């Protein structure tokens, strides 16, 4: 077992035993970018092998050249906290030797001078933290996986629809990583044409020319030879049997005094096998069947010396009486058939426009760039640099894989550019593939599928960066001087800083993480995305590749996907799923030799996968594994049916492999319709933490893995025994087996505490040990929010009865009692980052003095002398946290305001407040205040007074590390000399700074006495930076925008319990919204008087079916059951003997479950506190597809003395008389979505409006009206209500002056309109008549 | 030119100074009061498309 373990245990139902663990789930991620940043040796994706790629880059002939020698990336400018308070990016520099040659004119190539720039910085590249995220700024962002269609030759089909015939057509395509698209396709002609992209269609032999092939070598490529013999007089013909095969003779088909094959008589087998074995090399042909046979090569006559017959042209009787006079014996034939080997390319050659390769550059010149004039070294540069450059084409690894895959070919690996034989073979093959011989693949399947992540798009991304920057290069070094300049002049910091500071900034993948809960962090990791550059659109795909594909079968989870316009565009990654070498999608599997099942594991992909039978995760075998059944449930090639005893090659590794780790986290899913499973998995990333976690009293098992393989959490480094336990500071002594010899050292984790999430949510750990606790390695030191003992927890259990309750439950909408709102368990605590901006404009600096002009004192009090809230100081909507003043001169008033002003003696201020209020409605606790001032601009008070109280308690925060580490240290020293050197009394007694200058014999142990002196100087040193730094970053201003002087950043904490309007959910997709609190009074309770916490709807669940929401109930019930009876032995306090009986009889259950449980464990100190975390209940854990029976939750349910019914009676708490039929009570998990009323309710009666068209528009965050559509429109119209219409778009609206013209009436208690026109179609009459267009209004 | 006078400055500072020149240290190099760089600076960026 473990040590976190003995706290609490889930109760694990089941019987398959986990043949294979769960990986880290945030894998993916983390392995991708570590990829891309790194030292690779060789051309292996990542920085170097983009560096190689366009490097070197040497000047047009210039003979100056520029290559690159190594790269680094620099320590990080902030470190991952720093960087997320004062905003910028958590980044490194990328520091790189470049290396300037000048080439001495008149080779031999030798260099005058090369001057060797050290390291040029040329951007900061983004980092990844160790939980697979980056942040832009000060926020954390994640770079969603894509998946696209991997680069290779790719054969389609694309019958029915085209063309209406049903002739059908056959497409190639060869898709390269980067450069332009090589199509090639058929038509109802059968006619081979080719596209480069989506460009003008040519005719398919027109390529081939341009790779220089005359005619003749094009038909000597697609087409075999018919041999023609005039031997003697009148032509004879060469035979191969098999040639005749799908033909019926045209005439006597006789040779070797034996007449085969007579004239309409076909030629089947039985004639074949006869010429066959007689061995007829040679057969007598009529003059006449030549009329129809296409000659292969040129022909001329020896003597005229002129054309006879062209290459591809049709033979007649007369030509043919032509060059056989001429002397001409041999002729070559093109081997033509309309069913068996096509005559395509014979064809696509009548429709050449062409003839040589200069002219087919040239039509090929006037398609990619069609207009210009053509030259001969424009026609050629551009088909060179199109498929044949190394520079602006490739397939890269995966693409060449793929390719000579698909072609049949041996090589995995090759050049990344189209060879002669490449382009050739593909056409080839679709040749064949129209002739009947070979399949066509299909895009969805995942073989075809290709997965990318972080590292090779900001590789990508670089990459243009350097492309970018290469032109540069190469323009200064047309020019330049000779050692005048060096490799800095030349290359810039932006182009790779904006380009690759775009990518993480703005990209549809890249997102600011989901955080509002830990499986929503690791979910959102842990994502594919077919969309954004590189993909598809919403628009652009069909149902097709949204579809779930049987290939997604232990890659993708079929379940867990957005239900919205894209889906089955994202989806999942499977659990148990592994991105492929090449980056297909690899799925963990059980090899079976012989008649057993190895527990030996095994990745295949898509592909991989294809013809081997796999067995079934649910499939019965005993003892030495052979399957009970002599039939066993198996998928093969793409189906699934019954397969024979020992048939299987493969078994499923585990039962949850399909799904995905949100899916998994679904107490039993076996028994929900898929529907309301995808949206319960994705609602269950919509909870909100809650103020006391609390545990899932319904598990799965991924409740550990989740919140313990995401950061959440804190695990301990190393196992050991904690020296300080405290709710900032954890300080944990480690283990000596563990521990490094040099250094000695004890681990600290300084835990998270109150802070702004990416959400606006809470994040704060919490430490889950005590005092001087045994730790083990890898184990929970400090839990997170939503987090209980390394289990997730996304909300709390609670007491449910299934009723309705007087309508007050109506729709899926939920009745809850007051006992949950007093106990304040679905309360949550909320962080909001207010921010105060001091520009400065022509008119005057803005300041944030707390000097306001017309101001009460209460408004000022809560204010301190600059002007910014007190620490801790509880403030609610309207309340003035950060003063501020902007300069407005000449008030410019009125008569009616000079006279005003006259009497009353007020001097109309100079100056507008510009302050900063709290957001009218929200009401919270000033926790944190930041003041980012302009570098060179004087730091106000407020602003000293932090940045010196920062400064004290940075101090004591590294000093005390300095201390706990020194005296760890100190103690490790003053271990080792009472070895060999033994003086134990003796020793504490003089300075310990004095024990450095000991001795001992000679041993070992004198060296690491020498080590853990050396390593302490070392931390005694980097004691002074580590101080000097975090001073100085104290103190240095930040860099702000243009005309801002500073910022001041206020941190709210709002606290909200729960009201009516909130949404909240289950994990089985069943919605509901808290409708009304109800008094514990008025509850329904049971006969022991205990109220019941929530009244949900019975009528929602028959139609919805999820039957899951009901188990869940009832197993729940039955497991707080086990929980009270442990809570009265406990508070009856009988003894460890009983406890242990009873809690090994609940961990027991019947038969057959793997648990393996107590009677190892201490008999006191450790058992009697299991009992004691377990007295509010019994965690059990329920696998996805394995999880609990029938009849083991009623055997649990007899073990808690409840009934078997699962349903009590219940009364109402009002007549307090019973209900009529029972009631199904128990415990059901419930989340609560980030969905709170609070944010959605708005409501506005007179706003600000908008510049260009006259429009009702939030400003000051006061939510502008809501928007009348056309159908909202079309509802008064049925209705005909006419004024209510035109005051929606006019007065209400549109109406410039309707609106004031309006309100004026309101007020006065007039009740009308006049109405006028609205300003949109006013504008739409400018617009309109700005053109040539007269549009006038007429009449009267 | 005033402007484009800048923008050269700039560019030698760039990656030798780590980061870049401080907005308050380039006019030094140039003759001027160093006050200009800030409203020379501001009012030359070009206006954002209002249809972006």
């Amino acid at each position: 077992y473990s040590y976190t373990e003995k706290k609490r245990i889930r109760k694990d139902f089941g019987k398959r035993p986990q043949v294979l663990d769960v990986p880290y789930l945030l894998s993916i991620q983390l392995d991708s970018f570590q990829k891309f940043i790194e030292q690779d040796p060789e051309g292996q994706y990542g920085l170097e092998a983009a560096f190689r790629s366009v490097f070197p880059i040497q000047s047009y002939s210039g003979n100056s050249e520029l290559q690159y020698v190594s790269y680094r990336l620099g320590e990080p400018v902030f470190d991952v906290q720093e960087c997320q308070i004062r905003g910028v990016t958590y980044s490194a520099p990328l520091r790189v030797k470049l290396r300037l040659v000048i080439y001495e004119r008149e080779a031999p190539e030798g260099t005058v001078k090369d001057i060797k720039e050290q390291e040029v910085y040329m951007g900061e590249i983004p980092l990844m933290t160790d939980n697979g995220t980056f942040v832009i700024n000060g926020t954390e962002r994640v770079i969603v996986s894509q998946l696209h269609r991997s680069p290779g030759v790719f054969f389609d089909s694309d019958k029915g629809k085209t063309h209406s015939s049903g002739k059908v057509l056959y497409n190639a395509r060869i898709i390269p990583y980067r450069g332009s698209w090589l199509d090639f396709e058929f038509d109802p002609k059968d006619n081979l044409f080719v596209r480069i992209d989506r460009r003008r269609k040519l005719p398919a032999t027109i390529i081939l020319r341009a790779l220089n092939y005359t005619t003749e070598q094009i038909l000597d490529l697609f087409f075999e030879k018919v041999i023609f013999e005039i031997r003697d007089n009148k032509l004879q013909m060469e035979l191969v049997p098999e040639r005749l095969r799908g033909e019926t003779a045209s005439f006597d088909i006789e040779a070797n005094g034996k007449v085969y094959v007579e004239k309409g008589r076909r030629i089947t087998a039985r004639h074949i096998r006869q010429l066959e074995k007689d061995d007829v090399k040679l057969i007598e042909v009529p003059v006449e069947y030549i009329a129809g046979k296409v000659v292969a090569k040129d022909y001329i006559d020896e003597s005229t010396g002129e054309l006879i017959c062209a290459a591809n042209m049709e033979l007649s009787l007369d030509l043919l009486a032509k060059l056989s006079q001429s002397g001409h014996k041999r002729i070559e034939t093109l081997f033509t058939n309309d069913l068996d080997h096509g005559p395509y390319i014979s064809e696509t050659l009548r429709v050449d426009p062409t003839n040589d390769r200069l002219s087919a550059l040239v039509e090929i010149y006037r398609m990619m760039r069609p207009g210009e004039p053509p030259t001969r070294e424009a026609a050629e540069s551009l088909f060179e640099n199109l498929f044949f450059s190394e520079d602006r084409y490739d397939l890269s690894a995966v693409g060449r894989m793929k390719f000579n895959r698909s072609l049949l070919r041996e090589e995995i690996e090759g050049s990344g550019i189209l060879s002669k034989d490449d382009i050739i073979d593909v056409m080839k093959k679709l040749i064949d593939i129209r002739n009947g011989k070979g399949e066509v693949d299909d895009i969805d399947h995942l073989g075809n599928r290709r997965i990318r992540s972080v590292g090779e798009m900001a590789e990508n991304q670089f990459r243009v960066g350097l492309v970018r920057v290469e032109r540069a290069v190469k323009e200064r070094l047309s020019l330049g001087d000779l050692d005048t300049l060096m490799p800095q002049d030349m290359i810039n910091a932006k182009p790779i800083s904006a380009a690759v500071k775009e990518f993480f900034g703005s990209s549809q993948l890249s997102q600011f993480m989901d955080q509002n809960n830990p499986l929503s962090e690791i979910t959102h990791k842990r994502r594919i995305s077919a969309l954004g550059p590189g993909g598809l659109t919403r628009e652009r795909a069909g149902f097709e590749v949204r579809d779930v594909h049987p290939t997604h079968y232990g890659r993708v989870c079929p379940i867990e996907t957005p239900e919205g316009p894209n889906i089955g565009l994202i989806n999942s990654l499977s659990v148990y799923a592994q991105t492929n070498e090449y980056g297909f999608l690899e799925t963990p599997y059980r090899k079976v030799t012989d008649g057993v099942v190895t527990d030996e594991i095994h990745y295949l992909s898509a592909i991989e996968e294809g013809n081997y039978v796999i067995a079934q995760a649910n499939s019965n075998l005993d003892e030495e594994g052979h399957f009970v059944e002599d039939l066993v449930t198996c998928r093969s090639k793409g189906e699934s049916s019954l397969f024979s005893r020992d048939q299987v090659d493969y078994m499923d590794v585990s039962t949850q492999q399909v799904v995905s780790v949100g899916a998994s986290l679904i107490p039993f899913l076996e028994h929900d319709d898929a529907n309301r499973a995808l949206m319960g998995a994705n609602m269950q990333r919509q909870a909100v933490p809650t103020l006391r976690a609390d545990k899932p009293l319904v598990g799965t098992g991924m409740e550990r893995a989740v919140a313990v393989d995401s950061g959440v959490t804190a695990v301990a480094k190393r196992g050991g025994v904690v020296q300080y336990v405290d709710a900032s500071r954890i300080v944990i002594k480690v283990n000596e087996d563990e521990m490094y010899p040099g250094e000695a050292g004890i681990d600290i984790y300084n835990l998270t505490k109150y802070t702004r999430s990416n959400q606006n949510t809470c994040i704060n750990q919490m430490p889950c040990v005590s005092l001087g606790e045994p730790v083990e390695r890898g184990d929970v030191l400090a839990d997170g929010p939503s987090t209980d003992l390394g289990e997730l927890a996304l909300g709390q259990n609670m007491r449910v009865a299934f009723m309705p309750w007087n309508g007050y439950n109506f729709e899926d909408s939920i009745l809850v009692s007051e006992r949950v709102v007093q106990e304040d368990r679905f309360t949550t605590i909320h962080i909001q980052e207010l921010a105060c901006v001091s520009r400065d404009t022509k008119l005057g600096p803005e300041e944030i003095t707390a000097d306001i002009p017309n101001v009460g004192e209460a408004a000022l009090s809560k204010l301190d002398e600059s002007g910014i809230v007190y620490i801790g100081a509880e403030v609610t909507g309207g309340d003035i946290l950060v003063g501020k003043v902007t300069p407005k001169g000449e008030t410019q008033l009125t008569p009616e305001e000079k006279l005003l002003r006259a009497i009353f003696g007020e001097k109309a201020s100079d100056v507008k407040d510009s302050s900063l209020r709290v957001p009218n409605g929200v009401s919270g606790t000033v926790i944190d205040v930041q003041v980012f001032t302009r570098d060179g601009v004087e730091k106000d008070k407020r602003a000293l007074e932090i940045e010196e109280m920062q400064l004290k308690q940075a101090k004591k925060d590294l000093s005390e590390e300095l201390q706990i580490l020194e005296a760890g240290l100190f103690s490790r020293i003053r271990a080792v000399l009472v070895a060999g050197g033994v003086e134990a009394e003796k020793l504490d007694k003089l300075p310990r700074d004095r024990w450095l200058e000991l001795g001992l014999t000679d041993e070992e142990k004198q060296n690491q006495l020498e080590q853990l002196a050396e390593q302490y100087d070392e931390l005694k040193h980097e004691f002074e930076k580590k101080l000097e730094a975090k001073r100085r970053k104290i103190t240095q201003g930040d860099d702000l925008a243009p005309g801002v002087l500073k910022i001041v950043k206020v941190y709210l904490a709002v606290k909200r319990r729960i009201q009516p309007g909130d949404k909240m959910a289950g994990r089985h997709g069943n919605k509901g919204v808290i409708s009304k609190i109800n008094p514990i009074e008025d509850m329904p309770y049971d006969e022991n008087g205990t109220p019941v916490d929530i009244v949900l709807n019975p009528l929602g669940v028959p139609s919805r079916m999820n039957i899951g929401q009901i188990l869940e109930t009832h197993l729940g019930m039955a497991a707080k059951g086990i929980g009270d009876k442990i809570n009265a032995m406990l508070k009856q306090q009988q003894e460890v003997a009983k406890l242990r009986e009873f809690i090994q009889r609940a961990y027991d259950l019947g038969a057959d479950v793997r648990q393996k449980v107590d009677l190892s464990t201490f008999s006191d100190e450790e058992v009697m506190r299991l009992a004691e975390n377990l007295r509010k209940g019994m965690p059990i854990a329920t696998p996805v597809f394995d999880g609990a029976k029938e009849a083991e939750i009623k055997e649990l349910l007899k073990l808690g003395d409840l009934p078997t019914s699962g349903q009590i009676r219940l009364y109402d708490g009002r007549t307090g008389e019973q209900f009529e039929r029972p009631v199904t009570v128990g415990y059901m998990y419930m989340l609560k979505l980030n969905h709170l009323v609070d944010d959605k309710m708005h409501a506005r009666s007179t706003g600000s409006y908008s510049l260009v068209t006259q429009q009702p528009l939030g400003g000051k965050a006061q939510f502008g009206g809501q928007r009348f559509g056309e159908m909202e429109v079309w509802a008064l119209e049925a209705y005909g209500a006419a004024y209510t219409l035109q005051e929606m778009l006019t007065v209400k609206s549109d109406d410039v002056n309707g609106r004031t013209k309006m309100y004026k009436n309101i007020v006065d208690g007039n009740h009308q309109m006049e109405p006028g026109m609205p300003e949109s179609f006013n504008v739409l009459l400018k617009e309109i008549r700005s053109l040539g267009i007269n549009i006038e209004l007429e009449d009267e | 030119e005033t402007i484009n006078k800048l923008n050269r400055i700039s560019r030698q500072m760039l990656q030798e100074m780590g980061r870049e020149p401080t907005p308050e240290e380039l006019a030094e190099r140039m003759l001027m009061p160093e006050d200009k760089i800030r409203k020379v600076l501001k009012i030359a960026k070009e206006p954002i498309s209002m249809e972006t």
